[PDB]
C-alpha cells in the first residue's frame, strides 16, 4: 500500500499547493510514480497496463488541470508503452490512407518499458544544461533583453550567456506574485546589469529592447503558450515593435491539448493578492478576479529554444507527432 | 471498359442518387469502378487509361476537388505498383485498397465534425460564406452537444447557395441570418469566429474556395477574428498560387468577368480541421510532401 | 407657410426634373424655397419650422446627405441671424446668401472633377463600388484629357447601380467591366487605385457610403493600394461612429438583415477630393470645428 499512499500524497500536494516548486521536479516525481505503478501493480497484457495508467493519469490531471506536466509525463509513458509493444509485436497521413491490435503477452516488455523510462529521466536531467549551452548563439554584445516573471530556464540562459558577453536585462515584476524581483536580484548577484520595472512600463520601454526572452508553463498543440499573466501584453508589444520573442522551454512542457477546451485554462486564486481584505464594505459589491496564467497565440512567438535546438512555432505540430499518440489526447 | 458515356453517366448517377455526396468522392468511386472493369493486362496501359479518364471526368463538374481526387488516385495506383510488380497480383490488392479507401473517406465528415464542434462556445456567433456540407455537419454536431449559438451566412450571389444553407440550418432550429456579400465588413464585428468550407487545399496551406472567401479572410484578419477552415484529406493538391491571377483558369470558370473560385493565403488562416486532425497550415505541405517520397 | 404635402411634392419634383442632381442639393433648394415663402415674424419661429421641415424631408429620404444638408442649412440660418438682429434685414440676407450658396454647391461637382482628374494616370486601372455621379464626372474629365484607362465596377447587389454605372461609362466609350460584389478581393490586385463616392463625411474623416465600401477599403489597405474618396462639402456631418453598430439606424434601413449603409474609418482613406480641394481626412474635422465656433 506504499504506492497507494504515495499516489494519494501526490494528488493532495497537487490539489492544495505545489510541493515540487520546479517543473522538472514535478516531471521527475511523475515519472518515478509511473515507474512504481508499472513495477508494483500486476498486469498481464499491455492493454490493461495502458488503461491503468490512463486511470491514474486521469486522477492526477483532475487533481490540478493547470499543472500539465503530469499529463505530459503520463502521455509520454503511454507512447513509450505503445512503441515497445509495437517493437515486440510487429501516424495519420495521406501515405497511410493510400497504403492501408493489443491483448498480446510478451514476457520481456517490462524491462524495455523500465529502461525507456530511465533513459527518458536521463534526458530530463540535462535539459537546462543544453538550453544554456545553446544560449550563446542568440545573445550579442551590448544587447538589451526583457524578461517577465521568474523562470529558472531563462536565468540559466542569461547567466551562461553572461560569462562571455555584456548585456542589459530588464525584468518586469509579475504582479501580484512579484517574483521578478527575485530573478532581478539573482541576475544582479552575477553582475549582469539588471533593471526592475512594473508591468505597466512594458510598452513604455519595449521601443528600446532588442529582443524578449521568456519562459512558459505549457506549450499547446498549435504552438500557443500558457504563460504567466502579463505575457500576452508583452508579446503584443513585441509584435508591435517587431522585436523577436524567444521562448526557452524544455520538451516536457509540450502538451498535445488545444486552446479551446472547456475554458478551464487560467488558474484563479484568492482575490486577496489583488485587493486586500482590509478594504472593508466595498468588497461586498466588487467582483475581483486574479488569473495567474495567460494564453498567448502562436503568431506572436518568433522562436522556440529547447534541449533539441531551435524551432519555429509552425513546426510544433511535428514535435507533437513524435511525442504523443493521437489516441492519448483525451486520456 | 467504359466508353466516355458509361463513365459520365456513372458519375452523374452517383452524384444524383446520393445528393449528400462530395463531388471528389463520386469521382473517386467512378474511377474505382472503371478500374474494376478494365479487361486489360498492363500497369502502363492502366495508368494511361486512368489519367485519360481524368480529363473527361473533369470536363463535367470542373471543381478542384475532382482533380485532387484524380491525382490522389494516380498516386495510390503508383504506390501499389511499387510494392507488387505483377499486374495480375496487384489488381486485386488495388481493388481492396480502393474499397478500404472509400470506406475511410466516407467518414471524413463525421471525423471533422467531432474534432471541430468543441471550438464553438455558448452564445458564439458563427460566420459562414456559402453552402458546404462539412460546416453543416459541424453545426449539427455542435447542436447535438446542447450548445447554443447564432449563425450569419452570406447569400453567395452567383448561385444563391447561402439561402440554401440558411434553409438547411433553420431545419435544425438554429437561429440564422442571411446577409449580402457586400455586408461582410458590416457583420465581422458581431461574429466571434469564421468557419468556411474548402474546394481544395494548396501546397502552402492556403485554400481554394468560392469567390467571396478572400474578403472574409482579409476582414477577419483586420478585425483579429479567428478564421477556421474545414476540409477533407482528399482535397490536398500540389498547386501553389502566387496570387489570384496564378490559379489555373480551368478552376475559375464554367461553374463580364465572373470567376467561381478564389485563393486564400495561409497567413490568413488560423487552423485547418481535417479528418487527419486539427492542423496548422504549415502542416499540410508536410503531408503533401510525405506522399511523394 | 408651406404645407408638409407641398414640401414633399416639391422635393420629389425637384428630384424628378433633374435626375443628375444629388438629394442633398434638392433638399437644400426645398428648404430655401420654404424659407422664401414663410410669412413668419420671428427668427425663433423660423428655426422650429425649418427643423420640422428637415425632419419631414429626412422622413421622405433617409439618406445621410439630406440630414447633413439640413444641419448645414440650420448653421447657415444661425450664422446669418448672428450678424443682423432685425428680422427683415436678416431675411433678405439669408435669401441672397442662399442663392449664392446654391450656385456654389452647383459648381462643386465640376470643381471636384477638375481637382481630381489629374490623379488618374495613363494605362491605370480604376476600381469603383457603385453608381456615383461624382466619380462619373471625374472619369469624364479624365477622358476629356485624352487619358486611356480601364474601370472595374461592382454590381451593388441590393439595387444593381453598378450596372447603371457601367452603361453610363459605355456611353462614354470607356472599357468597363462589371464584377461581382464578392470578387473585390479577387480584383484588387489588378487595379491601381480605388475611387469611390460618399454619402456623408463624418467628423474624424471617415465616410458613410454603400454597404460594400468598407470591405473594399480594407482589401485596398491590405494590398497597399491608394483609396480615394470624392465628396462634396455639404456632405460634412458631425457624427462620429465608433464602429458599424454605432451608425444611426435611420440611415442604414428604409432606403433578414440588409443595411444600405456602412462606415469607413479615416485610416483606410488616402485623400478626399472636395470642392475645398484635396484634403487629408484630418482636415475635415478642422472645417467642422471652424464652422461651430
Amino acid at each position: 500500500s506504499e504506492l497507494s499512499e504515495r499516489i494519494e500524497s501526490f494528488v493532495e500536494t497537487l490539489k492544495r499547493g505545489g510541493g515540487p516548486r520546479s517543473s522538472e521536479e514535478m516531471a521527475r516525481e511523475t515519472l518515478g510514480l509511473l515507474r512504481q505503478i508499472i513495477t508494483d501493480h500486476r498486469w498481464s497484457n499491455a492493454g490493461e497496463l495502458m488503461e491503468l495508467i490512463r486511470r491514474e493519469g486521469r486522477r492526477m490531471t483532475a487533481a490540478q488541470p493547470s499543472e500539465t506536466t503530469v499529463g505530459n509525463m503520463v502521455r509520454r509513458v503511454l507512447k513509450i508503452i505503445r512503441e515497445e509493444y509495437g517493437r515486440l509485436h510487429g501516424q495519420e497521413s495521406l501515405h497511410k490512407l493510400l497504403t492501408s491490435d493489443f491483448s498480446f503477452h510478451y514476457a520481456q516488455l517490462q524491462s524495455n518499458i523500465i529502461e525507456a523510462i530511465n533513459e527518458l529521466l536521463v534526458e530530463l536531467e540535462g535539459t537546462m544544461e543544453n538550453i544554456a549551452a545553446q544560449a550563446l548563439e542568440h545573445i550579442h554584445s551590448n544587447e538589451v533583453i526583457m524578461t517577465i516573471g521568474f523562470s529558472r530556464t531563462v536565468e540559466a540562459f542569461l547567466k551562461e550567456a553572461a560569462r562571455k558577453r555584456k548585456f542589459h536585462v530588464i525584468v518586469a515584476e509579475c504582479a501580484p506574485f512579484c517574483q521578478g524581483h527575485e530573478m532581478a536580484v539573482n541576475l544582479s548577484k552575477a553582475g549582469i546589469e539588471t533593471t526592475v520595472m512594473t508591468d505597466a512600463a512594458i510598452f513604455a520601454v519595449m521601443s528600446r529592447v532588442n529582443k524578449v526572452i521568456i519562459g512558459t508553463k505549457t506549450i499547446l498543440a498549435n504552438g500557443a503558450l500558457r504563460a504567466v499573466t502579463g505575457t500576452h501584453t508583452l508579446a503584443l508589444a513585441a509584435k508591435h515593435h517587431s522585436t523577436p520573442l524567444i521562448v526557452c522551454a524544455p520538451m516536457f512542457k509540450l502538451s498535445p491539448q488545444f486552446p479551446n477546451e472547456e475554458d478551464s485554462f487560467h488558474k484563479f486564486v484568492a482575490p486577496e493578492e489583488v485587493l486586500p481584505f482590509t478594504e472593508g464594505d466595498i468588497l461586498e459589491k466588487v467582483s475581483v478576479h486574479c488569473p495567474v496564467f495567460d494564453y498567448v497565440p502562436p503568431e506572436l512567438i518568433t522562436l522556440f529554444i529547447s534541449n533539441i535546438g531551435g524551432n519555429a512555432p509552425s513546426y510544433i505540430y511535428r514535435l507533437m507527432s513524435e511525442l504523443y499518440h493521437p489516441d492519448d489526447h483525451v486520456l | 471498359p467504359m466508353d466516355d458515356k458509361e463513365l459520365i453517366e456513372y458519375f452523374k448517377s452517383q452524384m444524383k442518387e446520393d445528393p449528400d455526396m462530395a463531388s471528389a468522392v463520386a469521382a473517386i468511386r467512378t474511377l474505382l469502378e472503371f478500374l474494376k472493369r478494365d479487361k486489360g493486362e498492363t500497369i502502363q496501359g492502366l495508368r494511361a487509361n486512368l489519367t485519360s479518364a481524368i480529363e473527361t471526368l473533369c470536363g463535367v463538374d470542373s471543381s478542384v476537388a475532382v482533380s485532387s481526387g484524380g491525382e490522389l488516385f494516380l498516386r495510390f495506383i503508383s504506390l501499389a505498383s511499387l510494392e507488387y510488380s505483377d499486374y495480375s497480383k496487384c489488381k486485386k490488392i488495388m481493388i481492396e485498397r480502393g474499397e478500404l479507401f472509400l470506406r475511410r473517406i466516407s467518414l471524413s465528415r463525421n471525423k471533422i465534425a467531432d474534432l471541430c464542434h468543441t471550438f464553438i462556445k455558448d452564445g458564439a456567433t458563427i460566420l459562414t460564406h456559402a453552402y458546404s456540407r462539412v460546416v453543416l455537419r459541424v453545426l449539427e454536431a455542435a447542436v447535438a452537444a446542447k450548445k447554443r449559438f447564432s449563425v450569419y451566412v452570406t447569400e453567395s450571389q452567383p448561385d444563391l447557395s447561402g439561402k440554401k444553407m440558411a434553409k438547411a440550418l433553420c431545419h435544425l432550429n438554429v437561429p440564422v441570418t442571411v446577409v449580402l456579400d457586400a455586408a461582410v465588413g458590416y457583420i465581422m464585428e458581431k461574429a466571434d469566429l469564421v468557419i468556411v468550407g474548402a474546394e481544395g487545399v494548396v501546397e502552402n496551406g492556403g485554400i481554394i474556395n468560392k469567390i467571396g472567401t478572400n474578403q472574409m479572410a482579409v476582414c477577419a484578419k483586420a478585425q483579429n477574428k479567428p478564421f477556421y477552415v474545414v476540409a477533407e484529406s482528399f482535397k490536398f493538391v500540389r498547386l501553389f498560387p502566387l496570387n489570384q491571377q496564378d490559379v489555373p483558369d480551368k478552376f475559375k470558370y464554367k461553374a463580364e468577368e465572373h470567376p467561381w473560385v478564389d485563393y486564400t493565403a495561409p497567413s490568413l488562416i488560423t487552423l485547418l480541421f481535417t479528418d487527419l486532425g486539427v492542423l496548422t497550415p504549415s502542416a499540410v505541405s508536410d503531408e503533401l510532401i510525405k506522399l511523394y517520397l
